[PDB]
């Protein structure tokens, strides 16, 4: 036929390799260093976990016999409510505050996608061009909507507000920062506010609101830095939530000036705005404060997890350490 | 009944007819786009892909590109067609040199040059020597007394031998001039065309008389004129009626074991698909009507009854739960295959040096069937042998020579020099001339036969149809006794280079009964010498009292038969003047018809041969290939059965039988007669043959068992069954004097009836149909019509290396197949059902739980290199252990590696770990993880930890499943990985995988996949290791 094939490692099917063979003295030790570092871990992480302060209130009220039913069919469209609770341990360093929304599909796949991200990127020709996939509420009645979308519209617009009920029973108000509660990327990259003049007023003209929205894009917040597209509260809520039950920031408590506890054990009270509706899908309205600790935040799950996966890889060697040994 | 007119183009033209051209192509330039009829049927995952490249046209129901499933359906189908073209344009180019093959025709009056497409029945054409014969023809005439024909049959029977041919009397004596061909007028009511070779029915009508018909006139196509000068005949069969091509198959197309394997369990994929996604939909119609229509949240708009949107997203689902059967699967076994098939493209163990043939692999698609074969059907000469068939000892007077005791062959010019005569002392007796019997030896052999002289460029070529007689007038050409020449009256023989015309009075006929032959040859003195020689059996039943060698030859005989070796018996006489005379006037009296000719010829034959002188015997070798009895001894250690189909004769069949080893003393020759009372036997009532493990049929028995209404046909099911039980419970089946089709049809009652993978192996035309009905076909290099080879699914020169393509490169194909399948599916369904774990948490509405970017490039960057490779390097054994241990190939023959348990048992563990991937990374951000203002568990870090568990725990799998760890393999499966961390990493994903929590998670999800799977891993090979595990133990 043709010349001799050329004598190569590859060709000649000899190239050099090892044949790792599953054998017990590779194997066990695998099952045993892991289930001597797994341990450790679930400890660690689970002591950690048990050491961090939290508190989570349910203001949505459905419940008969709690102060914010009233709220659930609000006559008047401003409906306050007023929930007490008391901080047994003083929280400590910096304290998050989140609110929890329950049996609220964000990642629904007709609800995930409805956002154009051009948009919100800053981009002028999508500013008053809102594509498809924010259909249902691309416009209001003949201009387009900024935030487009079942997202934006959907936004959570409850407002919480905290009090230190003190000895003299006068309730101190409570800082609270709105800045920083998003990532740096979505701040300086993912949004951005469209491009020229300097007044954010002019910027969006010709855009209507969200129809669920009470008021324009336009001064979200008074500072110009956190208004438009690049505001927190907004930023936080596009960031749609993996799971039906989520938790998402709303405001930052800085460690105190003084020694003294970030929020000293006492008696609180959480004055909230109720603006969401929820109870008509059964979902459940939360805020929720914390404590930040050096191995981020709380999760007994994986602490747990760790001790069953690690207990169990040392025992998995143990029974095979005895059925090696009888078959040896 | 056919009917052929000579000279006579419009006869029957009042269809039926074939004209002489030939189509053994399948695709025209338009009918070959149609191939796609038989891809896309056939295989249901083309057909599959086909509907989810329609099904994601449509952006009603639409969650994935289509431009990602065209490009490799575009390839899946591209590549097999474009395979199929380059076989099929092949076809075209043998086709057309066929066709345009040149003959010489009856125009109006005269002979002229035609091609074969333009020859027709009743047709009267002219051929020369060593010109291929273009259609069945009837010979008419010759250049050579009483219309003689020699011609080799290399195409019908794999044999180079010449078989002898005459015409009718009555035309032999008119037809000689071309003046009377062009008006000879004879009608012909013959047989219908068929597929017999050696049998023809029919007869001649001429000159207001009929002459019946019989084989011996008749010239098929595959056939080649030899020893005559030209030939005239009428073409009867043309083009599509001759026997040779009625002895022919269609080129069916060939598909692994393991393909037909996929389609059934990926059938099973498709009914879970659906009944996921049709329980997906319900889902959410349920869904939408509690949750969704009071989620105000939820609007859009477009009101859609909670029905109408469980039946949307059932499409939907389809397509996010399309990677079920991924297309990649079917683009990337078409690179492991063709890395496959290079191998033995490039063995080294299987090039042949000194024809500088390397092994070839004509067909890429069923590599990992070589795995597989339960059964090898080969041809015999050419295949087990060489077709060089030598002197090698002798026995003359008593001594025994040709013991490499103590050639130039110089001392006479006509020696060849093919003969490897290595004894010395043979020559220098020889030389010397100290003994008349040595002299006497060699001249009976350069007498005493029928081979003819060629005397062609002053060449003395001989030519015989007797391939015994071939090798012994050659021996004793090379030993000085050269047969120059024969006419009628005469036979001229040189001694020594010295002219010696001797004139023959009777040369006595060979039959396969007669068992020998002699002739009576009259010296120039005057003395008559009756030369004879034959068979060991026949000849010593003529012996004179006088003969004290007898005893010795025999012995001398024995020593060669222990060899293997063919021996004839050789004689001469001294019949007296007068004796002869009144004898001579006997034999002229016995060679009329008178009655019979048979009982007279063979009586006065008898009286012929009596008392005879004995000068011992020959010897001659039929040269096996090397390493023959070695490679079916090996491929016998690995349960493979192999059958020799040859054309030859049953005595020559057997006799390579016993030189292959495939028959020993121990086993017992069950013959046609034999087992057509054992098959009787059945149908009036496991076959004892069981433990006679021998079977030597001829095709003219095989045609009387196979027997080629309602009732009959449930005979014939019932014969044909209990004949493939028998020959199966055989050791060893020759299949002797077979036509092409009767070697295809044993192949096929092989495949019918026992379900068994069978291999085809041979040379010459004579093999192409049964190499296109097995599973696998192997053709020998070495013809020059390259038949076999172009028709071969794996075409090498030397037959032991059938050795390393099924026990090296077939066991590691059918190794590196199922491998590849089982973890391609593994990665798949661990990858796609976390899509069906989501639908839990996410209103059934079909959200993906990874980034589409992560979907696309999955199969394509981070899974795709590591499988590839081990599908091309995994090795459990070396080739050394490979052939030293046979039995490692009952691991593919019993189908082990690749089953529905095997299937389903990777089926558990993507699901599992798809479960595994979705539920620990789920309970971590049930739990808020890491909750700061970078890290609010949003759905990218959802998306983003899973695909880099699923990522790591895959790769991973590959490395526990290679073996064979090569660089190559190492730095795919950590490149891989490297590559997946490196693309999200800035050459959203990134604030995630910088935080403990998350990689906590994913080492968590890795482990939890991977950990349980070593412990089942090493378990397993503990508790029942494989015999691979215990070689490479062992190692
Ligand atoms: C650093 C180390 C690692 C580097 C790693 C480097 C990168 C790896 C390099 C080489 C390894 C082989 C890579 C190719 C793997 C198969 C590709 C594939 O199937 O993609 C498919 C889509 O992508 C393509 O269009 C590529 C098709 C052309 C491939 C060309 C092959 C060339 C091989 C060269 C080998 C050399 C090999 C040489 C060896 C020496 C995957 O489709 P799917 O199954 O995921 O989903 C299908 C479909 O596709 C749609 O998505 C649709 O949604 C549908 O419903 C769904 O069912
Ligand atoms: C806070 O957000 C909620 C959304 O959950 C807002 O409720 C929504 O308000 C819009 C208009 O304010 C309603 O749209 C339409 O309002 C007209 C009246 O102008 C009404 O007649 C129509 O039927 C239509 O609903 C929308 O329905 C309503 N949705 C719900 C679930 O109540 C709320 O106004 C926001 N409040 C603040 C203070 O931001
Ligand atoms: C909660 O506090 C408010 C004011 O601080 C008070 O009016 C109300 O009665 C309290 N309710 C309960 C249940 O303590
Ligand atoms: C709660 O907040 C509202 C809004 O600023 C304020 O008017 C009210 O006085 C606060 N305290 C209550 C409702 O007890
Ligand atoms: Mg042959």
């Amino acid at each position: 036929k043709t010349r001799r094939p050329d004598n190569t490692a590859f060709k000649q099917q000899r190239l050099p390799a090892w044949q790792p063979i599953l054998t017990a003295g590779t194997v066990l030790p695998i099952f045993f260093i892991i289930g001597l570092i797994f341990i450790p871990i679930g400890i660690g992480i689970f002591v950690t976990s048990n050491n961090i302060r939290e508190i989570e209130i349910d203001y949505t009220g459905t419940e008969p016999s709690s102060p914010c039913n009233k709220c659930l069919s609000p006559d008047v469209t401003p409906c306050f409510c007023t929930i007490n609770f008391t901080l047994e341990k003083s929280f400590e360093g910096n304290v998050f505050m989140y609110y929890g929304l329950s049996n609220f599909y964000q990642n629904h796949r007709r609800y995930v996608k409805s956002r154009d991200d051009s948009q919100l990127n800053g981009d002028s020709s999508a500013l008053l061009n809102p594509s498809k996939e924010c259909e249902p509420y691309r416009r209001n009645e003949d201009k387009p909507i900024a935030p487009c979308g079942a997202i934006a519209n959907s936004m959570f617009n409850d407002t919480l507000e905290l009090f230190l009920i003190g000895n003299d029973s006068y309730p101190i108000p409570i800082a609270l920062k709105k800045k920083g509660i998003a990532w740096w990327t979505d701040k300086n990259v993912k949004f951005r506010n469209p491009p020229g003049g300097d007044n954010l007023e002019e910027r969006f003209k010709g855009t209507t609101k969200p129809v669920n929205w009470l008021k324009p894009v336009y001064m979200l917040d008074s500072d110009p830095d956190n208004n438009g597209f690049i505001n927190e509260d907004f930023i936080v809520w596009m960031r749609t939530a993996a799971l039906p039950t989520f938790r998402k920031l709303y405001r930052l408590i800085e460690r105190k000036s003084d020694l003294h506890p970030t929020l000293p054990a006492g008696r609180y009270s959480l004055n909230v705005t109720y603006n969401y509706p929820v109870h008509y899908f059964d979902g459940r309205k939360r805020m929720i404060l914390s404590t930040i600790s050096w191995m981020g935040g709380k999760n007994p799950f994986l602490g747990i997890a760790y001790i069953a996966v690690g207990s169990i890889s040392f025992l998995l060697g143990v029974v095979l350490l005895v059925i090696n040994h009888k078959y040896r | 009944t056919w009917q052929v007119k000579a000279n006579d183009r419009k006869y029957h033209e009042q269809s039926k007819y074939a004209n002489n051209a030939i189509k053994t192509y399948k695709y025209n330039a338009f009918t070959f786009i149609p191939m796609n009829l038989f891809e896309q049927f056939k295989r249901a995952a083309n057909l599959y892909f086909l509907a989810l490249l329609i099904l994601q046209a449509v952006p009603q129901i639409s969650t994935l590109a289509w431009y990602t499933t065209l490009v490799p359906l575009l390839v899946v189908l591209g590549v097999t067609a474009i395979k199929d073209l380059v076989d099929d344009v092949a076809r075209h180019k043998m086709d057309k040199e066929i066709n345009n093959r040149t003959c010489e025709v009856i125009k109006d009056g005269r002979f002229k040059v035609a091609k074969w497409k333009e020859i027709q029945v009743g047709d009267v054409i002219r051929l020369k020597k060593n010109d291929f014969v273009p259609a069945d023809i009837l010979l008419l005439s010759s250049s050579e007394p009483n219309s003689l024909c020699y011609v080799e049959t290399a195409e019908l029977d794999g044999e180079t031998n010449l078989k002898f041919k005459m015409s009718l009397e009555i035309t032999d004596q008119y037809l000689q001039r071309e003046d009377t061909l062009a008006t000879f007028d004879g009608f012909i009511e013959c047989e219908e065309p068929n597929n017999r070779l050696d049998k023809f029915t029919g007869t001649l009508f001429w000159r207001n008389t009929s002459f019946p018909l019989d084989a011996d006139k008749i010239l098929l196509r595959g056939c080649v004129i030899r020893n005559t000068d030209f030939c005239h005949g009428l073409v009867i069969f043309a083009g599509a009626d001759t026997k040779i091509m009625k002895n022919s198959g269609k080129t069916r197309f060939k598909r692994t074991k393991i393909d037909y394997l996929m389609n059934y369990m990926v059938y099973t994929i498709f009914v879970v698909l659906i009944l996921l996604s049709a329980g997906l939909a319900i889902g959410h119609a349920y869904w939408e009507a509690q949750v969704g229509n009071s989620s105000w949240y939820l609007y859009d708009g477009e009101d859609d009854t909670p029905s109408y949107r469980g039946f949307l997203i059932f499409w939907g689902y389809i397509i996010v739960l399309n990677t079920m059967v991924p297309i990649s699967l079917y683009v990337s076994v078409e690179v492991i295959r063709l890395g496959q098939s290079h191998f033995i493209n490039w063995d080294l163990q299987m090039y042949y040096a000194e024809k500088d043939t390397p092994a070839k692999a004509r067909t890429t698609t069923l590599n990992e069937q070589l795995g597989q074969i339960h059964y090898i059907f080969s041809d015999k000469t050419g295949t087990l042998t060489q077709n060089i068939m030598t002197f090698k000892k002798c026995c003359i007077n008593g001594q025994i020579y040709g013991d490499h005791r103590d050639v130039d062959f110089s001392w006479n010019t006509y020696a060849d020099g093919k003969l490897a005569f290595y004894d010395h002392y043979l020559i220098e007796q020889i030389q010397s001339g100290k003994e008349p019997e040595v002299r006497q030896f060699f001249f009976l052999l350069a007498v005493c036969h029928t081979v003819m002289v060629d005397r062609t460029d002053g060449q003395l070529n001989y030519q015989a149809a007797s391939p015994d007689e071939g090798a012994l007038v050659n021996a004793a050409r090379n030993f000085g006794f050269a047969f120059l020449a024969r006419t009628q009256n005469t036979i001229t023989i040189s001694e020594l280079g010295t002219e010696r015309t001797y004139n023959v009075l009777a040369i006595l006929d060979f039959n396969s009964d007669r068992k020998r032959m002699s002739i009576i040859v009259r010296t120039p003195e005057g003395n008559i010498k009756l030369y004879c020689k034959g068979a060991d059996t026949v000849i010593y039943e003529r012996l004179h009292r006088m003969n004290p060698t007898k005893q010795e030859t025999q012995d001398a005989l024995d020593i060669f038969a222990n060899e293997t070796l063919r021996t004839l018996c050789l004689c001469y006489k001294e019949i007296e003047e007068k004796e002869f005379t009144e004898w001579n006037k006997k034999f002229m009296a016995a060679s009329v018809a008178s009655t019979n000719r048979d009982e007279a010829l063979d009586k006065v034959y008898e009286e012929i041969e009596k008392d005879l002188i004995l000068l011992g015997a020959t010897a001659i070798e039929d040269k096996l290939q090397d390493g023959v009895p070695e490679t079916i001894s090996k491929l016998a250690k690995a349960d493979i059965k192999i059958w020799v189909l040859t054309g030859d004769k049953k005595e020559t069949a057997e006799n390579i039988g016993f030189a292959c080893e495939l028959l020993t003393e121990d086993t017992t020759i069950c013959y046609g007669e034999d087992i057509n009372s054992l098959l009787h036997a059945r149908m009036e009532n496991f076959f004892p043959p069981g433990g006679n493990r021998a079977l030597i049929i001829t095709g003219s028995w095989l045609n009387e068992i196979l027997l080629e209404k309602r009732r009959l046909e449930a005979k014939k099911e019932q014969r044909q069954k209990n004949f493939v039980d028998l020959a199966c419970e055989c050791s060893a089946v020759i299949c002797c004097r077979v036509t092409p089709k009767q070697k295809a049809m044993v192949v096929d009652l092989v495949k019918r009836y026992k379900k068994a993978i069978t291999l085809a192996i041979g040379d010459g035309a004579n093999d192409v149909n049964m190499i296109k009905t097995a599973h696998i076909g192997v053709g020998i290099s070495g013809q020059e019509g390259m038949q076999a080879v172009m028709s071969s699914d794996y075409s090498f020169a030397q037959f032991r290396y059938l050795q390393r393509l099924l026990l090296v490169h077939g066991r590691w194909s059918y190794i590196r197949m199922c491998k590849f399948l089982r973890y391609f599916f593994y990665k798949n369904f661990a990858f796609t059902l976390v899509h069906f774990w989501y639908s839990f948490f996410n209103g059934y509405s079909a959200q993906t739980a990874y980034e589409d970017w992560f979907i696309t490039l999955y199969n394509v960057l981070y899974t795709s290199l590591p499988v590839l490779l081990m599908g091309l390097l995994d090795q459990d054994v070396s080739d050394k252990l490979s052939l030293r241990f046979p039995g490692l190939y009952i691991v593919g023959q019993r189908d082990l590696l690749f089953n529905y348990k095997r299937f389903f048992v990777s089926l558990l563990h993507g699901v599992l770990t798809s479960m595994i991937l979705f539920f620990i990374p789920l309970g971590a951000y049930l739990q808020t993880v890491g909750q700061d203002g970078e890290a609010p568990s949003d759905y990218q870090s959802f998306a983003v930890t899973i695909a880099s568990a699923l990522v790591i725990t895959v790769n991973f799998q590959i490395g526990l499943d290679t073996s064979y760890w090569t660089f190559v393999n190492a730095f795919s499966i950590f490149g891989s990985i490297a590559l997946y961390f490196g693309i999200m990493f800035d050459f959203t994903a990134s604030n995630a995988l910088r935080q403990p929590y998350i990689w906590l998670t994913i080492i968590l999800t890795v482990a939890v996949c991977l950990l349980p799977v070593v412990a089942i891993r090493f378990l397993s090979m503990t508790i029942w290791p494989s015999e691979s595990d215990k070689i490479q133990k062992h190692r």
